[PDB]
RNA sequence: AAACUUUCAACAACGGAUCUCUUGGUUCUCGCAUCGAUGAAGAACGCAGCGAAAUGCGAUACGUAAUGUGAAUUGCAGAAUUCCGUGAAUCAUCGAAUCUUUGAACGCACAUUGCGCCCCUUGGUAUUCCAGGGGGCAUGCCUGUUUGAGCGUCAUUU
RNA sequence: CGUGGAGGUCAGUGACGAAGCCUAGACCGUAAGGUCGGGUCGAACGGCCUCUAGUGCAGAUCUUGGUGGUAGUAGCAAAUAUUCAAAUGAGAACUUUGAAGACUGAAGUGGGGAAAGGUUCCACGUCAACAGCAGUUGGACGUGGGUUAGUCGAUCCUAAGAGAUGGGGAAGCUCCGUUUCAAAGGCCUGAUUUUAUGCAGGCCACCAUCGAAAGGGAAUCCGGUUAAGAUUCCGGAACCUGG
RNA sequence: AUAUUGGCGAGAGACCGAUAGCGAACAAGUACAGUGAUGGAAAGAUGAAAAGAACUUUGAAAAGAGAGUGAAAAAGUACGU
């Protein structure tokens, strides 16, 4: 799906807090509030070049 | 409630929460054939409607109970 | 003094309960949901807004009535009933 | 001088075959519907 | 339960003067007049003309007002409005 | 047990109302005996019981309604059949056949011929 | 020399990788056309012998009727089919009904379970009082009925 | 050299044990890797010729999950303060009763409300988790019980303010305005003396509605009663409103 | 004749195989967070069958040790490997 880890509410903390610079699920009071997210990388983002 | 029926002259029942005192009396009356004195009446905190009613001195509420079959 | 010393403040309520769509978002002073749109005659909804139209769409309820319209248009809206044939 | 900076649309045809068996289907109803007519 | 108003239950509802019995029905005083007899409707008197007048003692017709009431269902009266149709 | 549809329709309507009368006395008995008892199955069937005979007397009624009703140009609304709002709203057969005259002379004059290609 | 620190094996932990599954997802194709004032989608509150969810249902409340099938349901307490049958079942089908409070939401208000009006009927010491039951009372627009308004136009001496 | 999947083939391996994992054991290859034994295990899996790709990790202050050292270390030093005996209990510094010692010291660590919370109230049972030691205790857990009004409130009134209708704007969602440039609705009399079954004569002016549980406002007190109710129940004695 | 990431009903794949595939294989748009608009998880596998360990003993009890069921408790609801 072109949507697949797409859908999220998600952006960079920004630089000088040491952390990856990843964006990260904002609100919170759920386990998924400050993970990474629309990465390659990141357990739930996209795919790297998603399939057509 | 049954320290009432026994003391107070008194039958507790569960009512209808759409439905007010003079219903309520009116359907005592007809279904057990005895006066009323009074209707108290009070929501219950699980929703539902409890009556207090009381019976003119003329009629027992424990016989009537006893009647109906809960003692 | 705007954590806990005002903390201590926290006792009005800016929204109660919608009649509409039941979601505590009626605003008290503004007489309007937040979320439905509640009073006006139409639903509150967003093209920007996708994931609370799939929250609050079509199917996302009992559909009391919607859901017995496709079996009465397979059987062509027949009206009268059943004849017991045979057995 | 300027090129073309956007993304464009596609059209895929994977209903090429359901679509002439559509067709095939479709006029040979059309057929049986208007028999012994051309 | 509010304070009841103080001229609306007892002989203030009971009885109905002449011209607020016309007006009811929605005819002419001579209409009026004719299905009365028709019908058997008689004057009456309260026993409180002051209460069932609003304090007046001036000379008033007065009537039972469920006997206006069921005047308003006599076919003979959606005769009479034929006949002015016709007229 | 319970009682049986086809064994209630051949009853008046005063001999159902008095067992629907009858039955609802003995659900508020059972009620009662339920507060005692740890466990009543009895208050199903009577239950079950009083939706029947309720189902059964609004059918006599409502086929009463209906052959009152019979041959009338407006009928109640519920007797009216449902279908869909839609439905509802389109034309019927006879107006939707609806031609003009000048149609109707050029579709008698000249209908769609019936040919082959052989000879 | 013990203790301690470090290294490997075995057994035991911790943890849940790996492998093997899969009533889920995903993508392609084909077919069809059916929401609502006859009150929808959505919301609230309820309903089971033992049920907080999901599923179902609406005071006829995991359902009533009808039709088919033909002996179950099952976790326990329970229906017995007169066993040679208008008959079980959390079955299937579904054409007859019911469908609380709401919601475009419609007597008026509404963050109140608040405040009215009309009609019929019934019951209470009842011509006057009270209560219950049933049925109604929104807005725009169309056709038609009926009742009207305006020296606006006109007629009105055998 | 290795991995997921595809076509062909080896009539390939397999519950007499596939795959995976562990191994102080063995062999082949310069190497990527491959093969064998032993253990554990339980249902599938390989060699070769080809096809195909979401195909090989030490890093990315990489993502998700798991786990260490630090370390039984920092810390549980505000709220002056506790102590003796008995009961209960497997178990008592912390529960219960008694006895002592103290404290808050009427601008209270006392007794009530608004708001908010939602059963925390009361009883019985109970201690897996929680109340940062403990626990037989508990606003914890399980199960039940409990909130009674003509007079107390709401409900009624209007305040600041909000806001339809009539109109006029605006592509429109809707906007302006709160009485206007509206036919905005009630009431009295009649044999209106002839026209014979068609209502006549008169009177009066103003625009919804919402908005206060601290403003305005009809009217209830005392005694008693419960495990938990109380100006509401019971007894007695009153009052208000309408008819 | 054309369109169709919605609805209903079907058939398929050199697709993914529980950190993958939809956010959701499971009581998932749930739990939960935020005044609000909104944001939004984690979590699959005993066994063919509960045959889910009667009974004895130690313990206040949880439990332990035996005994037993099972092909296997090197499968004990902290359950495939
Ligand atoms: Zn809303």
């Amino acid at each position: 799906s072109e949507k697949a880890g797409h859908q999220t509410s998600a952006e960079s903390w920004g630089t000088g807090r040491a952390v990856a610079r990843i964006p990260r699920v904002g609100g919170g009071g759920t386990g998924r509030s400050g993970q990474g997210a629309f990465g390659n990388m990141c357990r739930g983002g996209r795919m790297f070049a998603p399939t057509k | 409630a049954m320290k009432k029926v026994e003391d107070g002259n008194i039958l507790v029942f569960q009512v209808s929460m759409k439905a007010n005192k003079y219903q309520i009396k009116k359907a005592v009356k007809e279904l057990y054939e005895v006066d009323v004195l009074k209707v108290n009446t009070l929501v219950r905190p699980n929703g539902t409607k409890k009556a207090y009613v009381r019976l003119t001195a003329d009629y027992d509420a424990l016989d009537i109970a006893n009647r109906i079959g809960y003692i | 003094g705007k954590g806990t010393p005002s903390f201590g403040k926290r006792h009005n309520k800016s929204h109660t309960l919608c009649n509409r769509c039941g979601r505590r978002s009626f605003h008290v002073q503004k007489k309007t949901c937040s979320s439905c749109g509640y009073p006006a005659a139409k639903t509150r909804s967003y093209n920007w807004g996708a994931k609370a139209k799939r929250r609050h769409t079509t199917g996302t309820g009992r559909m009391r009535y919607l859901k017995h319209v496709s079996r009465r248009f397979k059987n062509g809206f027949q009206t009268g009933s059943a004849s017991k044939a045979s057995a | 001088h300027f090129r073309k900076h956007w993304q464009e649309r596609v059209k895929v045809h994977f209903d090429q075959a359901g679509k002439k068996v559509s067709r095939r289907n479709a006029r040979a109803t059309r057929a049986a519907k208007i028999a012994p007519r051309p | 339960m509010r304070i009841k108003k103080k001229n609306t239950r007892g002989n203030a509802r009971n009885f109905i003067t002449r011209s607020q019995a016309v007006r009811k029905l929605q005819v002419s005083l001579a209409d009026f007049r004719r299905l009365c007899i028709f019908k058997g409707i008689y004057p009456r008197e309260p026993r409180n003309k002051k209460k069932a007048n609003k304090g007046s003692t001036a000379p008033t017709t007065f009537y039972y007002a469920k006997d206006i009431q069921y005047l308003m269902h006599e076919p003979v009266l959606a005769k009479f409005r034929e006949h002015k149709t016709f007229a | 047990a319970g009682v049986k549809a086809y064994e209630l329709r051949t009853k008046s309507k005063e001999q159902l109302a008095s067992q629907l009368v009858d039955l609802k006395k003995e659900l508020a008995e059972l009620k009662v005996q339920k507060l005692s008892r740890p466990s009543l199955p009895k208050i199903k069937t009577v239950r079950k019981s009083i939706a029947c005979v309720l189902t059964v007397i609004n059918e006599q009624q409502r086929e009463a309604v209906r052959q009152l009703y019979k041959g009338k140009k407006y009928q109640p609304k519920d007797l009216r059949a449902k279908k869909t709002r839609a439905l509802r709203r389109a034309l019927t057969k006879f107006e939707a056949s609806q031609v003009t005259e000048k149609q109707r002379k050029k579709q008698i004059a000249f209908p769609q011929r019936k040919y082959a290609i052989k000879a």
